[PDB]
RNA sequence: GUCGACGUACUUCAUAGGAUCAUUUCUAUAGGAAUCGUCACUCUUUGACUCUUCAAAAGAGCCACUGAAUCCAACUUGGUUGAU
RNA sequence: AUAUUCUUCAAGUGUAACCUCCUCUCAAAUCAGCGAUAUCAAACGUACCCCGUGAAACACCGGGGU
């Protein structure tokens, strides 16, 4: 393939493997041949958010535009992937086009929300963002900072000195009832249709 | 347009002049004795 | 002199490539432009070139000859280094023959 | 005139004519702080870590010791940097020397306000 | 200045440069048109990044390709491989995105060999 | 804003005030007869003296400077500083100064009226406070080296932004970049506001009048072509030209 | 403060305002410059956990030599503490007491570890380019300076891909691709 | 087969006489020079501050109004009785 | 002094005062010396014709040129 792949997810079938690179791309390969029947393009429809500790534009940001997860629906028709960044994606496989984008959360109190952070935080010397607001707090138990130096994603979520980011680690799609399931930072999240206020008809006459 | 890998300014020691170890920052061939042969020294004469 | 493989020239790091430079054919512009003051002056630059040549050769000579004479004045200097080394031995024999 | 920001601000101006010595930007936040020993050396009282400064916005020392100060004070006649934070204890610095002179169990729990006494020196 | 895109094609030990600039839609390898390729029967395999996609997508190109390396016929795997990576490398570049992966699926469907190097790397048993 | 430029407009609300002595010794070293290290070593008592002695001529050339050696160049005001006084007190320091330069404008090829201003400038501080009124006056010496030291002491305000590349300059400010002062709709407004009051006190004289003219004709020279320009500036020339037919005088 | 005469020594033997006891010789900022790392409180943050190992150390000499709990326990250590790549070699046990330094592990800093794969030029510009965000280690790029960097893990740092500054890096060799558009 | 005994051979072990700096006076010695409320000028060293080269990289992003500088187009003036 | 307050002395693998060693000296990189594969120019060397000097020497005098 063209770049680092990462998160496989075979079809029910067992034909074909869905893949996705780092390149953003979402490749579909046969089994039985080594040929691909087709690739889907996900570098563009990617939502990314610029953090509060970041020196660049949320357009040319490599964080985030690739898939760290992918998970073929049992009809063996839809894709959902989801990676670092705040978006989830539902692509079709034969007509190779996605169907609806999923943001997973708005906080601000998380950092990978925004694609565009406010210019009134920005003073002179640094994010308004960035300063410590910990020694301000009444009790002890707040202000005492016990931060690793350079530890991310570690064991508490006190040792970070960051706000959280944004990742949905990974997708599944519910074995039933149209439903799929994408862990995110906030908690697992589970999207569904057990609405079904839509009129979607069949052979009207 | 601030300037990256800034760091809090703070007081260099290798290089300061204000500290007291770091305040501190033509040869000379003398001829021999115009007396003097290789070793026999032809000048001294009594009295001595 | 060595000449490097330019397989091993190629793949070399880039604090190390070896400046090479090519030679150059199409006369350049500068190189049909110049004067070369000629009578006189060449009588007078021939001369630098013949003055120079000698006092490079007349200092290499005698830079050499330093270096052959620093060899020969550490071998004298060594075989004084012997003697006060085996018969500083021989004192701390004869100190510590009374202890 | 000396002012910190609850912030970052640490700005040591002249304040009569419109010079600027010294602007620090500390991400860390900050109480309050005295000029020591001159305009030249002074002192702010950080997030954990009373930091000894210089005109220029120089550090001359992170105070090991100190380890909380809400409320910072110096006296003149003694070169003694006085501090009293969240900690109770109250603890008075020689910055001559450096040597700290005495650390001070209050047993009365978080310091609320402390100014000191021109005449007497005592606080 | 000048919109270019260099791709890369390789086949045994043959490399291939292909620039592609924004030009009349002359297509050139080794200061030679492409009607004038050695092996003559093998001309068709260079012709296929040409024919597959259409020849009114070289209107508006330049593609320059010089080659070394390899033998006869590998080296007409070389420049049939930089010139649909300099085809498709330029689409996404200086025209549109969805030209791009018409072509990318163009020359998928057709032949895989024309993008990624088919690099037949040993296996023991 | 910031904060070095809110506390750098503290600097200039004390421009004057001598704190420190090196303050003092840049202020009261900058004046317009004598050298750098030459005035710092000098008393006002010294200067008073050069001052007073050379009004008393002036006062013989006409006899309209007698007034102000009752009030500015006497005896008593060596002891009073502008910063001490209030608000009122100053303006009224500013109307005898700004009434002064007027007259002085006049004899200023003349030696007297230099070492006349300049008690005045170095006691009064108008190289600092008030420089509209002290160039305006002296607007029309530009060839001259009087001019050229003034220039070498004011610090320009930002109405007079063509001059600032000639401040301490070699050579004097050229005839063109006087132009390029003009040329600006505000500079006009003061020259308007200059002359409205230069004629009622009935003192204007041959060559400052030329002056004026000279650059009010190429001002119009070079708007000749953008007629939106014209339209808005006859209300500063032709203004003037109204009241400059006011005057009794038959050269204005 | 004045380079003052001989009698003002004499009776100021011992008063300084730059270089106390306390200050411990400005050891702090004198490896915080030739590491060059960003906030203050990094060092004794790392000092804390380098005087935490000699403090394990330290009663784990206290037991008796011959001891299967002790002989099997620093050995274990050692294992982690190279794993991490603090510590030059594995060999010698007084190594954890006697090498294990704060410049040791603040040279197992991102920044430090591009300058030793010889990725930036110095070490102040490798700080600026992962501030901007051209650095990354296997999917995701990394944007912290000081990311302590495993000695496993060390194998894995790159140019982030598509970067101006990795597209500037092989236009040098002559060898751009930009179907990967590098 | 190895380890003693003896013989041989090499390696190694003790320094002393002064002077100064070391204590917020005083290193122990009277054989040693330093107690002053400063006002200027010169010269040198170091530090910021604004641009900036080897030499990039990244833009707290987008709009609206007003102001300026450069570069052509145009016009005017000077210019083969000599512009650059 | 009439259980606390004050005072004297003793002891504590008591110590966030105070002494001391470590918490620096890199599986690093630059700049300076040195200097190779190379390059441009000039001179000099070999052969070849030409010009001056000279009365003249296939000139053992100088010069130019390829």
């Amino acid at each position: 393939v063209y770049s680092d792949v990462l998160a496989l997810s075979m079809r029910p079938d067992g034909k074909e493997v869905a893949v996705s690179t780092l390149k953003g791309q979402i490749s579909i390969f046969n089994i039985e041949d080594a040929k691909q029947v087709g690739n889907i393009d996900c570098r563009k429809d990617i939502i990314s958010g610029r953090f509060n500790q970041d020196r660049f534009t949320a357009k040319n940001s490599e964080r985030s535009k690739f898939f760290t997860t992918i998970h073929y629906s049992f009809d063996g028709m839809a894709i959902v992937a989801g990676g670092n960044n705040n978006s989830i994606c539902l692509y079709d496989v034969p007509n190779e086009v996605l169907l609806k984008r999923f943001i997973v959360s708005r906080n601000m109190a998380l950092n990978g929300t925004l694609e565009f952070l406010n210019s009134k935080k920005m003073t002179e010397a640094g994010s308004l963002d960035l300063i410590d607001d910990a020694g301000e707090n009444s009790d002890l138990e707040d202000r005492i900072d016990n931060s690793l130096p350079g530890s991310q994603r570690g064991g508490d979520l006190s040792t970070r000195k960051m706000r959280p980011e944004v990742r949905v680690t990974s997708v599944q799609f519910s074995p039933t009832a149209n439903a799929f399931a994408a862990a995110s930072t906030e908690g697992l999240l589970i999207y569904s249709t057990n609405d079904t206020i839509l009129f979607d008809p069949f052979d009207l006459d | 347009t601030r300037k990256f890998g800034l760091v809090k300014r703070t007081l260099n020691t290798k290089k300061d002049q204000r500290l007291k170890k770091n305040q501190e920052n033509t040869r000379n061939i003398p001829q021999v004795s115009s007396a003097l042969f290789f070793q026999y020294n032809q000048a001294i004469k009594p009295p001595y | 002199g060595l000449k490097v493989p330019k397989a091993v020239q190629k793949e070399l790091p880039f604090k190390s490539q070896i400046h090479q430079m090519k030679p150059q054919k199409k006369k350049t512009y500068m190189a049909k432009r110049a004067v070369v003051l000629g009578g006189d002056e060449k009588k007078a630059r021939s001369f630098i070139q013949k003055v120079l040549t000698i006092s490079k050769a007349k200092d290499s000579k005698r830079k050499e000859q330093k270096a052959s004479q620093r060899k020969e004045r550490l071998k004298k200097l060594a075989k004084m280094e012997e003697e006060k080394s085996q018969r500083d031995k021989e004192k701390k024999k004869e100190y510590f023959a009374q202890n | 005139l000396l002012i910190t920001g609850r912030k970052g601000h640490v700005a040591s101006m002249d304040w009569r004519k419109g010079q600027l010595r010294a602007e620090l930007f500390l991400n860390e936040t900050c109480h309050s702080a005295t000029y020591l020993q001159n305009e030249q050396y002074f002192a702010v009282a950080q997030k954990k870590y009373t930091f000894i400064y210089d005109h220029e916005g120089t550090e001359l020392h992170r105070l090991k010791q100190h380890i909380e100060a809400r409320h910072l004070d110096f006296l003149p006649y003694h070169y003694l940097l006085v501090t009293a934070g969240e900690t109770g204890w109250l603890k008075y610095h020689d910055v001559s020397t450096g040597q700290l002179v005495s650390e001070l169990r209050t047993k009365a729990g978080p310091t609320m306000a402390m100014a000191q006494n021109p005449w007497n020196a005592v606080m | 200045a000048v919109p270019s895109v260099q791709t890369f094609g390789k086949k045994k030990s043959a490399t291939a440069v292909a620039h592609v600039k924004a030009g009349k839609g002359l297509i050139k390898v080794n200061g030679s048109p492409i009607t004038l390729v050695e092996p003559e029967i093998l001309r068709f395999k260079v012709y296929e990044p040409l024919l597959l996609v259409g020849l009114d997508k070289f209107s508006n190109i330049d593609i320059r390709v010089r080659v070394t390396g390899g033998g006869h016929v590998s080296q007409v795997y070389a420049i049939r491989q930089a010139i649909a990576k300099g085809l498709v490398a330029y689409h996404q570049k200086y025209v549109d995105e969805q030209s791009k992966n018409e072509l990318k699926k163009a020359f998928t469907s057709y032949d895989r060999t024309l993008l990624i190097a088919d690099s037949r790397r040993p296996e023991p048993k | 804003s910031s904060l070095s430029d809110q506390l750098a407009q503290v600097a200039s609300n004390n421009a004057t005030v001598a704190l420190d002595r090196k303050r003092r010794q840049k202020l009261h070293s900058a004046s317009l007869i004598y050298n750098s290290k030459t005035a710092a070593t000098q008393d006002y008592d010294f200067i008073f003296e050069n001052a007073s002695k050379a009004l008393e001529e002036l006062s013989q050339i006409e006899p309209k400077f007698a007034i102000f050696s009752r009030t500015l160049f006497s005896e008593s005001s060596i002891s009073l500083d502008r910063n001490v006084q209030t608000k009122e007190e100053i303006k009224d320091l500013d109307n005898a100064i700004n009434a002064y330069l007027l007259l002085a404008s006049s004899k200023w090829y003349l030696a007297p009226t230099l070492h006349a201003t300049e008690w005045l400038v170095r006691r009064f501080q108008i190289h600092v406070k008030n420089t509209e009124m002290l160039l305006l006056s002296t607007l029309n010496y530009y060839q001259t080296p009087v001019f050229k030291r003034i220039l070498s002491i004011i610090k320009l305000p930002p109405l007079f932004n063509c001059l600032s590349n000639f401040v301490r300059s070699e050579k004097p400010p050229t005839a063109l970049t006087m132009i390029k002062l003009f040329n600006d709709m505000d500079f006009l407004k003061l020259y308007t506001s200059y002359l409205d009051q230069c004629i009622k006190h009935n003192a204007t004289y041959t060559n400052q009048l030329l002056f004026t003219t000279c650059c009010f004709i190429n001002v119009v020279a070079f708007n000749s072509n953008n007629d939106e320009k014209l339209n808005q500036l006859v209300p500063i020339l032709l203004e003037i030209s109204a009241k400059l037919l006011a005057s009794k005088s038959k050269d204005c | 403060v004045r380079k003052l005469k001989h009698h003002e020594q004499k009776l100021l033997k011992k008063v300084d305002f730059l270089e106390w006891k306390q200050d411990q010789g400005h050891r702090d900022t004198q490896v915080m410059r030739t590491y060059h790392i960003q906030n203050r409180e990094d060092y004794h943050k790392y000092n804390r956990i380098c005087g935490d190992i000699r403090r394990l150390a330290n009663k784990l000499s206290l037991l008796p030599p011959t001891d299967p709990f002790r002989r099997k326990h620093e050995q274990l250590l050692l294992d982690k503490l190279y794993a991490m790549g603090v510590l030059t070699t594995k060999s010698k046990i007084s190594d954890l007491e006697n090498k294990v330094t704060v410049s040791a592990i603040c040279r197992r800093r991102l920044p430090v570890i591009m300058h030793r794969l010889k990725m930036a030029e110095t070490i102040q510009d490798a700080v600026k380019f992962i501030e901007q965000g051209h650095v990354r280690v296997g999917p995701n790029l990394i944007n912290d300076p000081a990311y302590l960097v495993t000695r496993n893990m060390e194998d894995y740092v790159t140019w982030v891909d598509n970067s101006k500054i990795k597209k500037t890096l092989l236009r040098y060799r002559n060898q751009i691709d930009d179907f990967d558009f590098s």
